[PDB]
């Protein structure tokens, strides 16, 4: 039949209680919005003056002021911007979502030097959040002064001024509400400013006595071509934002272009700050600005844990904001940055390597970042391993690299070897590197916890596995005459491996003969699949760990034999003479129970080791 | 599989 | 004859209410010891609101100011016996259809 | 002057593009939008129908429907509900922030009991997200049948329609995008319904064939003292998936200015994934109006108390305008000390159970363990809900106030030992003088249990004082202090010996009181790391590598005066000064009983070619 | 005469342009191997808008679409060379104040 046809309208009594009410929760951006306003005020009327320098024959200092007056009770931002007309007022403050700044950077020339804040158009009305009927003072070069008088009440009067002559540009008056009077001192409106707009183009100067202290002393530089800026203007920039004493240790600027863009500080702290790893709350390194603006400073997503240290800013055009204009729309943005992020922050370190005079001092304080980045990030495992440092044998008290490393390795070597323990004079000295540093092959000492995670997802480096020195299969690049050697002495030592097996049952799962031994005796070793002797004293002090899960992947010991040791040559013919002899009984016991002390191993109840040890002491005293 | 630190002192 | 929207929170020493009616005029606002009563004419519609609410507990009503304003009428009371907490406006458990708590001043001032 | 006088205003497709583009994050929240709206009419409908049931004479079944259409991309959604007239059509779907709902809901007679789940007066327009021309038939009981239509372009049409019959009820038609077919699927639309929308009275039906897609009713809203433990299990089960009956369950509810409602159940069985994921902690849920809102954000639950699942329910806060999180932060630190403070009484009540305590204290000791470490508020109330093994239970485990009442009539502390096992600590050599006096030693044997340790150092004003610290104070008689003295007092000339032995491993050499056949122990000192503190903070593999030389124990050496060998060495040590047995014995017994203590001895390599050395003369080689 | 501002975003097989002109009326919708234009006669005050683009790289015009809803005009163009991730949508590096990202269908395929 017929349509009726009909257009939508909007009820603007309940309009303005939603952008008042609900669309903003903290009652502190008012002076945010309103800065922002005069900023676009101040650009707008800069940009105009271009073409005919006689714009600012009004006046001539673009500046913005607060003036806090307790005793009216009013917050007056004086400005020296554009301002706007009878026509401007009516059209631009009495119109909801109504923004005169979208359209007018819309009506400008293909390319210009000028960027404003602002497009929704209700950021003016969230100056009812704190404060009673609003007063808005103009004074445009066309017109004359105009009073505008409102109260979000449904009306907002346009009226002739009398007043004193501001020459050029508005002034704001609020009325602030009598519980929230807590915005007229100077600690509160400092922290606000300093937080919020900080970094605005024009200077801030907060008249209150008359001494103009100005709060904006400090200039973003990340927009500034980095080839201009000195290694020494970076290090006021980072004593200014972050307070430190020191100058940066390294810097990185760079710019990304594309679909998404934006640009980027990163400053690696010269000493890391303590108590690094307890704040799980609050991390707020990374903060992103868009368009010279504060927006947000915690989110994971922005940058990874293991890169806690980092300290910069980034800052942004053109992002997505939520009506609030606090958070980042579509959260899955951030995939990006963090992937931008990464892979530069990985290029700084490169970079950083190659000057060998202050890495010491990086490495030294930021050697556990990476060895956790190691363990948990799957994809730049590559190039986060040729960041390490590393002891070894032949280097004495230098670190030496990986790939030094793999430089110096022997031409017969088919594996690199490496040994965990838990200082660096009880690892040297160690029993199962006697045979590896008698032959003249290096070893890498690893003295911290973090290695065996750090080890656990390293598999390979260079096309060499990393093979270890407590392990089953060690083979030795050995020569041929020492095959027929172990033949010999196989076929020679088997009826002391067995009697030393039934001794031994259910602790040692086979013993064996070693190949890995010059002057101690038997020492303990474990199997492949399984756990380390090392890593079971820290899994079993982890105080965070299932109970289920100990019993399951243990270990499996093995025991071992010096075939060259007095101790055991004449055990294997006290043995031969008579398999069931009570001295060989107590001893196998006793040398096994003293070879698991020389691995990283524990007992249970070392108390029968001591009445062990105690008892042979009285032997010895004759009592 | 997880370090499992807890801030102590 | 209809009653108005409303919405109230407390502090240590005071009670808040705020009547959202807009544009008012003729307003008779009236504070008493246990009972509370506003009457505007307010809007294009041209309707009476009145709202005849119960108090919870003794109030001083000679120390009580209210502060008309084109967009609300701000009615400030003054407790009756310091530090005692209220838990709702009404003396009758049931719901009242229009009467909220004002979240965005709410306060855990007992704390 | 002259003052002009005017009204705000409103740019409609401004402000039509602001709905649409920047409030609305999640493009999956239309179909719950239009199921509120659904349950909205539907209520509105069931309490019409109640002073006069004549209006149920049009249709009598109250229900909601899908009908997804493939072939012509629509998304059906059919009610029963109270429907529109043409007055209503132009006056609450023509204008933005206009809501009949709460219109209705403020003419409700005194206090009648329905909820409706729509405030702002936007949220129909957010169909747009995802459908490019929504069309809305309706018929109400008083007005026929109408088609609405509009493309959110400033423009609508209301037709009159002559197609055919509903009865009674709107029926929302989208026409999905190109690139948004994909809502059209059996599962995508049954996950989405079962995360959003799930607990709403009103059966839903996807005709793809009857499939409710809502069995479970929900149960937190009838009273508890009405409710057997069979619903709360088939409950539990639907709401967590889970094949196991829960162990615990608490129903609590808050009255006042923050009111809400809320259920507990602990499970039967620790899962496998606690201090793992640390990235969602999704067990407690928010609901708001039976509509679900945001899972828990952090401070909703403190991280001892991870393992409790629940669901919170409210009428009345303050909800964001994309109704996704709440707008005051302040709510969500009243709402935490409400859910501790009741689940630190449902353990109380799960106390008494003894035979049921074991089964939830064998899986949930940790987080206990933890709390007592980090809430510094309910150590009182953690403190109670402990069990330790001792010397006098066996295979039992035994609480602190259990202990406290076995207390002798002369002890003034609590006993405690720790280590890194039962077996290790029963037989150690610290606790053979203390359990020969017949007192009672605690175990303690999990490494949680020395933080646990650290912050308690107090219990019914008994003060816990370990025996590997200096300073042990035991009751003794007045013929034992004299011995002691004078044992002393022949034993000062071996002492200083020794110690000028040694003089950096150790700080001093005195005579013991708490060793009865071990000739000696060692002790740290009073302000300092435990024995094994020290141990378990070089495990840690991320801390601070400086502090350990600055807070480190402090070796304190120890003699049993009795035992044969010192009484012998004491005769070479005053007979010759520098002997070489001496000098070697000395060092043997300190290794000796530095190992026997826990310590991690340093350059294991020497003490272990001692004995390979002393083995060969026992040989004789 | 004025440009009409758009949205625009891409896939791994079309690139995606939607204008923004509520009600409008005998649009010229034209493309080309290298050039996009616009005309359309739209608005409530029957102002004209013209957007002339040039695009950033080769496409095949035979295979595009547009579909005229009355909220706005969705244009889809066939991407010439499959895969080819296009950085921005005109050659000159100059801003142009009017052209922004859709970012509620942005999309990062190339992954
Ligand atoms: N102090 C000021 N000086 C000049 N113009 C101003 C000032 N304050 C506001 N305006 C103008 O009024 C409007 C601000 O309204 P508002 O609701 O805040 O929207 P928006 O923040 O999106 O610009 C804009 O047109 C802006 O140019
Ligand atoms: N299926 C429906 N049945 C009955 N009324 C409906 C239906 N869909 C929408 N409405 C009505 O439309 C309005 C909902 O519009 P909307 O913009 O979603 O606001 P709100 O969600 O805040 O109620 C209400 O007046 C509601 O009664
Ligand atoms: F404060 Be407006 F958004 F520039
Ligand atoms: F969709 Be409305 F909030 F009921």
């Amino acid at each position: 039949e017929e349509v009726e046809t009909f257009a939508f309208q909007a009820e603007i009594a309940q309009l303005m209680s939603l952008i008042i009410n609900t669309f903003y929760s903290n009652k502190e951006i008012f002076l945010r919005e309103l800065i922002s306003n005069a900023s676009d005020a101040l650009d707008k009327i800069r940009y105009e003056s271009l073409t005919d320098p006689s714009k600012l024959d009004s006046g001539k200092e673009l500046k913005i002021d607060i003036i806090p007056n307790p005793q009216e009770r009013t917050l007056t931002l004086v400005d020296t911007g554009i301002g706007m007309t009878k026509a401007d007022l009516i059209n631009n403050l009495g119109t909801i979502a109504k923004s005169g700044t979208k359209a007018f950077m819309e009506a400008l020339q293909a390319g210009a030097d000028i960027s404003m804040i602002g497009q929704f158009g209700v950021g003016f009305y969230s100056a009812y959040l704190v404060a009673e009927k609003v007063v808005v003072i103009t004074k445009h070069n066309d017109d004359e002064q105009y009073a505008w008088e409102s109260s979000a009440g449904g009306s907002f009067t346009v009226r002739a001024d009398h007043g004193e002559p501001i020459g050029r540009g508005t002034k704001v008056i609020l009325h602030l509400k009598e519980d929230q009077t807590e915005y007229l001192e100077e600690r509160r409106v400092k922290e606000v400013v300093k937080k919020h707009s900080q970094f605005i183009g024009y200077p801030i100067t907060l008249y209150l006595e008359i001494d103009q202290e100005e709060l904006n002393k400090t200039k973003p530089i990340w927009t500034r071509n980095p080839d201009d800026i000195t290694q020494e203007e970076y290090g006021e920039f980072y004593k200014s934002l972050t307070n430190d004493w020191e100058d940066h240790l390294a810097v990185k600027h760079f710019s990304v272009e594309g679909q998404l863009e934006f640009r980027a500080l990163l400053f690696i702290p010269r000493r890391a700050p303590f108590d690094l790893f307890e704040n799980k709350k609050k991390k707020n390194n990374i903060k992103l600005y868009v368009r010279r603006v504060f927006i947000m400073d915690s989110c994971d997503e922005l940058i990874p844990e293991y890169l806690n240290f980092i300290r910069g800013v980034v800052d942004s055009e053109d992002l997505p904001l939520n009506i609030s204009r606090e958070m980042l729309q579509q959260s899955k943005i951030l995939k990006v940055i963090r992937k931008n992020i990464v892979k530069k922050c990985l290029e700084l370190f490169s970079e950083l390597a190659e000057d060998k005079e202050n890495y010491k001092k990086f490495y030294e304080a930021f050697s556990k970042n990476l060895k956790l980045g190691i363990h948990e990030d799957s994809t730049n495992r590559r190039r986060l391993s040729e960041l390490l440092r590393y002891h070894t044998s032949q280097s004495g008290d230098e670190m030496t690299s990986l790939s030094e490393y793999v430089s110096r390795m022997k031409e017969t070597q088919k594996s690199i070897y490496y040994i965990t323990g838990e200082s660096k004079e009880q690892v040297a000295n160690s029993a199962f590197v006697e045979r590896v540093r008698k032959r003249g092959f290096e070893v890498v000492y690893m003295t911290e916890p973090i290695d065996e995670y750090c080890v656990q997802q390293l598999k390979e480096f260079d096309g060499k596995s990393l093979v270890s020195v407590t392990k089953e299969g060690l083979e030795l690049p050995e020569d041929e005459e020492e095959k027929k050697k172990m033949e010999e002495s196989k076929a020679k030592f088997e009826n002391l491996c067995k009697l030393m097996k039934e001794i031994l049952d259910k602790k040692v799962e086979k013993v064996t003969i070693s190949n890995r031994l010059v002057s101690s005796p038997c020492c303990i070793v474990t199997s492949t699949y399984g756990w380390t002797a090392n890593m079971e004293r820290i899994m079993k002090a982890q105080a965070l760990r299932d109970n289920s899960t100990m019993g399951y992947m243990m270990a499996k010991k093995h025991l071992e034999i010096n075939p060259d040791h007095p101790i055991v040559e004449t055990l294997r013919q006290k043995a031969e003479a008579d398999k069931n002899d009570k001295a060989v009984k107590d001893l196998v016991v006793l040398l096994f129970e003293t070879a698991l002390l020389s691995s990283g191993f524990s007992l249970e109840d070392p108390q029968t080791h001591s009445n062990r040890i105690y008892r042979m002491i009285k032997l010895g005293l004759g009592i | 599989p997880s370090i499992l630190e807890i801030r102590t002192k | 004859m209809q009653p108005a929207s409303a919405k109230w929170y407390d502090r240590r020493d005071y009670v808040f209410i705020e009547f959202c009616v807009e544009d008012s005029k003729d307003v008779n606002v009236n504070f008493e010891k246990s009972k509370l009563t506003f009457s505007c004419l307010g809007g294009s519609d041209n309707f009476k609101h009145l709202n005849e609410i119960d108090l919870f507990h003794c109030i001083d009503p000679n120390d009580s100011k209210h502060k008309r304003t084109d967009r609300s009428i701000l009615c400030c009371l003054r407790k009756g016996e310091s530090g005692q907490s209220w838990p709702r406006l009404t003396k009758e458990r049931a719901k009242l259809n229009w009467l909220s708590v004002d979240f965005n001043n709410w306060k855990d001032w007992e704390d």
